[PDB]
């Protein structure tokens, strides 16, 4: 089941194009306005920029006597677009959550299957023969059947370069797998609940001391000291997000500084 | 109610039209008459002999006392071992009706905790005191100060290393009043959704307590489907001791919040949610059921009538009788105001008040 | 054709496999009881209009209110006592969003206390506004294009610049329950003719059709199976014909009794729920862009006002 | 005594219901092979809890901040630069524009160079888009929901002694049971701080646990699971899944020398290898799943006050 938040790049020409000539055309009327009064154009740029700014900016009031109105429509217009986009895209980042599971054995999906879900099992497994006993898993086990591995580790290379895409195996092995190797995560149902033993011979005498040996360790914490060896011992980011944010804003830097070089060679 | 009396009332409503329409389609007359009892009539002992008899609705119709039962009778395998049933019209399943949708204050100052708000008063004010004293052991003063550390708290109406503090307090107090926007915003994130589980094989509903109270329809066609159900004794059990005679004595009394669970056809209770919200339906769609028309063995009128159904079914009939009243129907800045608004003009009274101390004194 | 020429030919007894109920297939075989809920349903793709004049209804009288009251107060305190007379409007609304507005020190104690207090409950109401954009956001409602059998774009698409497209398999039995609706239905339906089920898959996959017409379960099933819920059909069954699904055996088979009660049996016992819960697919459930349109729209339309308002007090 | 009594002693054949297994039963008698995975588990009060609002290292993770001191920096030079081009703002312009992050900044007076307005604008859009996902991230982490346990687990120190925290508690276990035996063959400590908090009945402990009369309890895992999958209210969700506990299973005791036991075995292997133990577990075992949230934030509060009473320290000794 395994980035640039969408702001302006990813986005296309709707929003920064749109505040840009607005406020572009806001300007140019104030001050048209400020020609028919009741560095004139450079401050009424900073007011527009400063009113667009939003977080505080030493500036005056210029003679506004009929164009406090639009200001202040264009402030609160300004600041009720910004609660929104922030507002929005909160809530988008917060409910971006698809189905990327398959919720177990129970799934259509996989009773008829694709060439997109790939599941498998190793080769002369039990699980195979316990699937083609029961009476539904019939196409489970004709896809199974294509693509046997010989161990494992086999079927962990092959889902984690995307050969596989689904694997039946031992629930905390897989845990395991995935304190060590964190882009292995599995589903969250469970199935099978099973016992584990040892593999042994007929009945013999020494084969009851080594049973009784075994709940020996089954009744102290001997088992929570082989879990303490193996089990228990488990293993707005901003660095994609707003990192080529950075990069662009250095690079406007640049471009803004070589326009200051412009400006005093102009002036 | 009653032992036994007779008036000729005003039938009307969806099946009453539905005649109308078969006698504008087919050539007949009508003798329209209600059933006797209140009950659908189940296969119950009679008083001897170890055997079982129908009422109800068969009794009323088998006795050649009854010619059509018009009525979305739930068909089931039984009753249709004896005699012959229509083509179900109406596809309808069940669904269980509960009190749902009980909630405001939205805790934005009196019901928020002012501990901690009263705790941020008093450490803002120990801050203002404290640059007040490194302000007099300099490396309307004391007004100046406090109206500066009150202003730049709250970001508005603002006029080395000791501002160099208090705008480290202050961006301190912004990453505050984040969290409260965030812990405001958690507040109305969700509802309490689901206090009676829903789910008809839970455990929790196999075995029931004291406070679980859900009752049925007596002797319905749903009781004889929870009879066939070969683990339904406790729900057999705990509804026998509430059996209803008609439906609107269990609207009656999950209305007086006696009931917690019925089950019930769809449309009916989702009509009686569109009337009151507090009635809410689930969502679990099992049995889904066909109602058609109650109906004798062979005849010449039933094979016509079946056809004059299906050709019924194709135009908009059921549509529009489905418009007229199945379909026709009957948090945001309102509730976060009210008490704001009351809080925020007796502070403002208060204050006023004070201002007329102050200029009294100045 | 197909089953029905071969049942009524007597080269077969009975369609045990599905089929759809109408009148004169139930003139020539007899059905049996219907099985399954099986209508006739809409399938089409994927993908609010303001924010003031519905939501801030009633808030916003309160709100002038009590601006005009603090306007009143401030205007006392600087008459009690450099240009706040007329002036405060703008300086008060700006300090209800607090845009870091230029306006003037406060020099007066009174003014600076009821500005405190403004600027408070200006925080607390941004914060509830957030919350109840958070809200709003969270009630995610899918409206649809097109919500009715009788809908204005079903008799012309010159309704809409873009004319959408939809239609069945040829020679089905829906293009018969259409032409025994509309005929004109069916004339605008001539030239979105196509012929497979998977093909018209494919095309809406691609976005070569726009909306597709079949049975109601069906559909569902391709909705549950459906690659990422791309395809979600319009409602689930309430303006269609709403029929079912039979076992069509001959007229005069003496099996029609048993197979009667032999499916009345199946039903009635979780049998058959059993069965629905192994073959439906059902994991795209309902109720679950970054730009809208409609909104600033509506505000682009209020700044036009502003502007003939602008106007007029620029003129006098 | 009980079943035990019944089988040993020849007057029953076999317990067919639930038993516990442990030495001196398998040497007395013979098992079966186990079926359910059963083990021990204990049950707290786990009172109402918070989703812990500690801090947040999602942002900057203690290395973007270099990248705050080298813009401020370059902030600064270019307003020294812009002076020089032009008179007390030389490295008070870090102070404004690190106050224009909270657009509370004392506006000083700017120059005509118009360069630092250039500046000011871009790093207060940057500081838009941060409090933006700033408060993105305070959304993002209501999503997760999860109060914190008094217990770890079998290794507590609460286990070990009550008199170490500031509250005392209390724990009981079944009278005369097999659990009992399993804590005095692992913890007699635990037996002695338990044998003067004994109670009578599973269903009285657990009133005895809702109305306050118990704290703690010690039980079997998956029958509490089942508790908790009738639980009114559900309140009561158990620490783990039997991690740091038994984990035994559940079996039939049948007599030493009987003929049954490999049919037994064989027809359990048979009800387990089909599903239909699936089956039963789904039909016998189904369940489900404030204004003062601010504790962890307040600690913050406490480590900000602390260092803001440390830094006015070293300004004021200096
Ligand atoms: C299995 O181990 C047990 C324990 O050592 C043996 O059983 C008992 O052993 C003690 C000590 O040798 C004797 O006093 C008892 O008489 C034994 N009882 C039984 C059950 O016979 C047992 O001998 C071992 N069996 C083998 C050989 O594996
Ligand atoms: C009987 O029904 C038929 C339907 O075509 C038609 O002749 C007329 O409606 C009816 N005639 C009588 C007997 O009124
Ligand atoms: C018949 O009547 C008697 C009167 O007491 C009643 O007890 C009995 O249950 C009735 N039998 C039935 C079930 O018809
Ligand atoms: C309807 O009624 C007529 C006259 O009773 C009968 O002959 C016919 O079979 C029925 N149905 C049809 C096919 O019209
Ligand atoms: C536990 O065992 C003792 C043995 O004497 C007995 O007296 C007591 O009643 C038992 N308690 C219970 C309730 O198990």
């Amino acid at each position: 089941k395994e980035t640039l938040d969408s702001f302006m790049q990813p986005f296309q020409s709707t929003l920064w194009l749109l505040v840009g000539l607005s406020v572009h055309v806001v300007a140019v009327m104030l001050y048209l306005l400020d020609r028919f009064s009741p560095l004139t154009l450079s401050s009424a740029m900073w007011f527009s920029w400063g009113v667009l700014l939003n977080s505080g900016i030493g500036e005056g009031a210029p003679r506004s006597f009929s164009a406090r109105i639009l200001g202040m429509v264009w402030a609160g217009f300004a600041m009720i677009i910004v609660a929104s986009y922030t507002a929005n895209l909160a809530a988008f980042l917060v409910l971006d959550r698809p189905e990327e599971r398959i919720t177990g054995i129970n799934d259509p999906r996989l009773r008829n299957p694709s060439d997109k879900f790939i599941y498998a099992t190793v080769k002369q497994s039990s699980v195979d023969i316990y699937f083609r006993r029961q009476v539904e898993l019939s196409t489970m086990y004709r896809h199974m059947e294509k693509h046997n591995y010989e161990s494992a580790a086999e079927a962990i290379q092959a889902v984690r370069d995307n050969k596989l895409h689904a694997f039946i195996w031992d629930s905390a092995v897989l845990e395991f797998e995935a304190s060590q190797k964190c882009d292995l995560v599995t589903t969250g149902e469970l199935f099978f609940r099973s016992g584990f033993g040892i593999g042994m011979r007929k009945d013999s005498p020494w084969k009851q001391n080594v049973s009784l040996s075994i709940l020996k360790s089954h009744e102290n914490g001997f088992m929570e000291d082989l879990d303490k060896t193996w089990v228990r011992y488990q293993e707005t980011l901003t660095f994609e997000n707003m990192a080529g944010v950075f990069m662009l804003v250095a690079g406007g830097i640049v471009a803004g500084i070589f326009l200051i070089f412009i400006e005093i060679a102009y002036k | 109610g009653s032992p036994r009396h007779t008036v000729p009332q005003c039938c009307y409503g969806f099946c009453i039209d539905l005649l109308i329409k078969l006698a504008r389609t087919m050539n007949f007359t009508y003798e329209v008459h209600l059933v006797a009892d209140g009950k659908f009539g189940t296969q119950e002992r009679v008083n001897n002999s170890n055997k079982k008899e129908w009422n109800g609705m068969m009794g009323e119709l088998l006795s050649g006392q009854a010619d059509m039962i018009v009525a979305p009778l739930t068909i089931n395998n039984e009753r249709a071992q004896y005699i012959e049933f229509s083509k179900p019209f109406k596809y309808q399943g069940l669904t269980i009706l509960v009190k749902k949708e009980i909630p405001t204050l939205d805790s934005f100052m009196q019901p928020f905790q002012s501990t901690l708000w009263l705790l941020v008063g008093l450490s803002v004010h120990v801050v203002a005191v404290m640059l007040y004293l490194l302000d007099r052991f300099s490396p309307l003063t004391l007004s100046s100060a406090m109206w500066f550390s009150w202003g730049v708290l709250l970001n508005s109406g603002i006029g080395f290393s000791a501002r160099i503090l208090g705008m480290v307090w202050a961006g301190f107090a912004m990453i505050i009043v984040a969290s409260y926007t965030a812990n405001l915003a958690a507040f109305l994130v969700l509802d309490r959704p689901e206090e009676r589980i829903t789910g008809i094989n839970d455990p929790r509903l196999r075995n029931p307590s004291d406070k679980f109270i859900y009752a049925t329809v007596k002797q319905s066609s749903v009781d004889i489907y929870f009879r066939r159900q070969v683990e339904l004794s406790t729900m057999y059990r705990h509804m026998e001791k509430h059996n209803y005679e008609s439906a609107a004595e269990a609207i009656q009394a999950v209305r007086d919040n006696k009931l917690h669970a019925f089950i019930w056809d769809s449309a009916v209770l989702e009509f009686e949610a569109s009337q009151k919200c507090d009635l809410v339906t689930t969502g679990e769609l099992f049995f889904r059921s066909g109602f058609g028309i109650g109906m004798r063995k062979d005849s010449p009128w039933k094979q016509n009538v079946s056809l004059s159904i299906l050709k019924s079914h194709e135009n908009g009939f059921m549509e529009d009788l489905d418009k007229t009243w199945v379909r026709y129907q009957e948090t945001l800045t309102f509730e976060n105001m009210a008490g704001v608004f009351m809080l925020v003009a007796g502070g403002i009274v208060a204050g006023i008040f004070l201002i007329f101390i102050e200029i009294a004194y100045k | 054709n197909g089953m029905i020429g071969e049942v009524v030919y007597q080269r077969a007894v009975m369609a045990v496999g599905s089929l759809t109920i109408n009148e004169e297939r139930s003139e020539v075989v007899d059905f049996s009881v219907p099985f399954v809920e099986t209508g006739i349903s809409v399938m089409v793709s994927r993908s609010p209009s303001a924010f003031l004049e519905p939501f801030s209804a009633s808030v916003w009288v309160m709100m002038f209110v009590m601006l005009l009251i603090v306007s009143a107060i401030a205007v006392f305190v600087f008459e009690y006592f450099s240009f706040t007379i007329g002036k405060a409007i703008w300086l008060l609304w700006g300090l209800v969003f607090n845009n870091s507005v230029p306006v003037q020190n406060p020099k007066g104690t009174t003014s600076k206390i009821m500005v405190s207090v403004w600027a408070f409950f200006a925080v607390i109401f941004l914060a509830s506004y957030t919350a109840n954009l958070a809200a709003f956001m969270i009630q995610e409602e899918f409206v649809d294009q097109v919500t009715g059998l009788s809908d204005k774009k079903f008799q012309r698409p010159h309704d809409y610049s873009p004319p959408f497209r939809f239609g069945t398999v040829p020679q089905g039995s829906t293009e018969r329950n259409i032409r025994n609706n509309y005929p004109y239905m069916h004339q605008y339906m001539t030239r979105f003719n196509q012929r497979g089920v998977e093909d018209a898959l494919v095309s809406l996959k691609t976005g070569k059709l726009d909306a597709f017409i079949y049975d109601a379960a069906v559909l569902n099933y391709k909705a549950g199976r459906d690659e990422g819920c791309k395809l979600v059909t319009i409602g689930s069954g309430y303006i269609f014909a709403t029929t079912g699904y039979g076992i069509a055996l001959q007229k005069g088979s003496p099996w029609k009794r048993q197979i009667d009660l032999a499916l009345l049996q199946f039903v009635g016992d979780g049998e058959m729920e059993e069965l629905e819960t192994l073959w439906l697919t059902g994991i795209c459930h309902n109720e679950k862009s970054q730009l809208d349109i409609d909104n600033m729209a509506g505000v682009f339309y209020m700044l036009a006002a502003a502007m003939a308002l602008s106007l007029i007090t620029f003129i006098w | 005594n009980g079943m035990i009594g019944e089988v040993v002693y020849q007057r029953a054949v076999m317990a067919v219901g639930s038993l516990t297994i442990n030495e001196e039963r398998s040497e007395v008698v013979d098992f079966s092979v186990p079926f359910v995975e059963t083990g021990i588990s204990v049950m707290v009060s786990r009172s109402n809890g918070t989703v812990s609002p500690s801090a947040f290292l999602e942002p900057f993770s203690a290395s973007v901040w270099v990248m705050m001191f080298v813009m401020l920096l370059i902030v600064s030079a270019i307003a020294v630069f812009v002076f020089e081009y032009f008179s007390f703002t030389i490295g008070k312009a870090i102070w404004l524009l690190w106050g224009l992050v909270f657009n509370n900044s004392v506006p000083v007076q700017n120059p005509k160079g118009t360069t630092s307005k250039i500046m000011v604008s871009v790093w207060a859009f940057f500081a838009v888009i941060f409090l933006a996902s700033y408060t993105a991230n305070l959304a993002a982490f209501m999503i997760q929901e999860e109060f914190v346990d008094q217990v770890t687990g079998l290794s507590d120190k609460k286990f070990q002694r009550p008199h170490d925290y500031s509250p005392p508690f209390r724990f009981g276990t079944v009278p005369n049971g097999s659990t009992e035996r399993n804590i005095r063959n692992n913890y007699p400590y635990m037996h002695q701080y338990m044998t003067r908090f004994n109670q009578r009945g599973v269903e009285d402990a657990l009133v005895s646990l809702k109305t306050g009369k118990l704290d703690a309890f010690i039980y079997d895992a998956a029958v509490l699971n089942y508790k908790a999958g009738r639980d009114e209210g559900c309140k009561l969700v158990t620490i783990g899944s039997g991690y740091i506990f038994a984990t035994t299973g559940y079996g039939i005791a049948l007599q030493k020398g009987s003929p049954w036991k490999r049919q037994i075995d064989l027809a359990l292997l048979q009800f387990v290898g089909d599903g239909e133990m699936e089956e039963l577990e789904t039909l016998w075992l189904t369940g489900i799943c404030s204004s003062q949230l601010d504790i962890d934030n307040m600690a913050g509060v406490f480590y900000m006050l602390a260092a803001a009473m440390a830094l006015s320290l070293i300004t004021f000794i200096w």
